[PDB]
């Protein structure tokens, strides 16, 4: 039977600067044969790939920020974030990797509670993500396109006359 | 030191 | 730190029950010494796991939801992965992630956009002149037009907030 990851809270809307915590439960232990307990955190940045912030439960990876902090065991697992700021707004997933399927959490959004206490700094790093978020949207269009195109263009190429 | 897990 | 990198392609359009092969190129690391995953998000931001595959390529799974469709496989002297997807369904529209969990330096592509198309018929457009059809192929011009200029409207507004609080 396929493991169910369980996370909670499904939205939360802080301040910059407060804490947050995330929890994930799974249905069954995590806990493997050889000893170790193979659950990661991810967050996916608005325009962004997913992106490992913990391993191993508490590993916290060498491009995440030192304000996260993994904990838990078992079934009951636990993100932390010290203090929000602007790089941390996202979509987090737990993802157990112990038993096949390797299953995510259903995603938790961490969003804002406004510019004027943004530093510059921030503010053009909210500028520059828009980019790749624009960009994705106009490839799907494009796609969908293609879609209602090819019925019309088999269609026309079906009636001519030449034998290749 | 195994950080994932794939199958056997 | 060192520069990993993988790259999805063959991403695109295909009808319910057609095929579509993916591919991800690895750079910046011995591709062989770790196993791979194809990771895909549906349109309701949800993550699920494809196909895995150990380092050396004998070993692969896939969930019950795609079992038996998907065909996961590597070439590690090209330092490539692959996904075959076969008898493709609506389900199966999503943007298409190349991962190596595996790896201490984070590993995740750009991704690939997958389109499934509706496979309704369109059986009546044989009957019709081809004049008639291209008008109707370029009465979608415009329909595209519009929303490729809503986009840049959306993110235009989007922009204007930040910009002035820049200066």
């Amino acid at each position: 039977r396929d493991v169910v990851m369980t996370q909670t809270p499904l939205t939360l809307s802080v301040s910059i600067g407060q804490p947050a915590s995330i929890s994930c439960k799974s249905s069954q232990s995590l806990l493997d044969s050889d000893g170790r307990t193979y659950l990661n955190w991810l967050l996916q940045r608005p325009g962004q790939s997913p992106k490992r912030l913990i391993y191993l439960v508490s590993k916290l990876d060498s491009g995440a920020p030192d304000r996260f902090t993994g904990s838990g065991s078992g079934t009951d697992f636990t993100l932390k974030i010290s203090r929000v700021e602007a790089e941390d707004l996202g979509v987090y997933y737990c993802w157990q990797g112990t038993h096949f399927p390797q299953t995510f959490g259903g995603g938790t959004k961490l969003e804002i509670k406004f510019l004027k206490s943004w530093t510059v700094e921030d503010l053009q790093k909210r500028l520059l993500a828009l980019d790749p978020m624009m960009e994705q949207e106009i490839e799907e269009i494009r796609q969908k396109y293609q879609c209602k195109r090819q019925p019309i263009l088999d269609a026309i190429e079906a009636k001519g006359t030449l034998l290749g | 030191m195994p950080i994932w897990k794939f199958p056997d | 730190g060192r520069e990993v990198q993988l790259v999805e392609s063959g991403g695109g359009l295909v009808q319910p029950g057609g095929s579509l092969k993916l591919s991800c190129a690895a750079s910046g690391f011995t591709f062989s010494n770790y196993g791979m995953s194809w990771v895909r998000q549906t349109p309701d931001r949800r993550l699920e796991l494809v196909a895995t595959i150990n380092n050396n390529g004998g070993g692969t799974y896939y969930p019950d939801s795609v079992k038996g469709r998907f065909t996961i496989s590597r070439d590690n002297a090209k330092n490539t992965l692959y996904l075959q997807m076969s008898s493709l369904k609506s389900e199966d529209t999503a943007m298409y992630y190349c991962t190596s969990p595996g790896l201490l330096w984070d590993a995740w592509g750009a991704g690939t956009t997958v389109t499934v198309c509706s496979g309704s018929d369109y059986e009546f457009l044989k009957s019709w002149t081809v004049e008639d059809l291209q008008k109707r192929l370029l009465a979608l011009d415009p329909m595209m037009e519009q929303e490729i200029e809503e986009i840049r409207q959306k993110y235009q507004s989007k922009r204007q907030p930040i910009l002035d609080a820049i200066e």
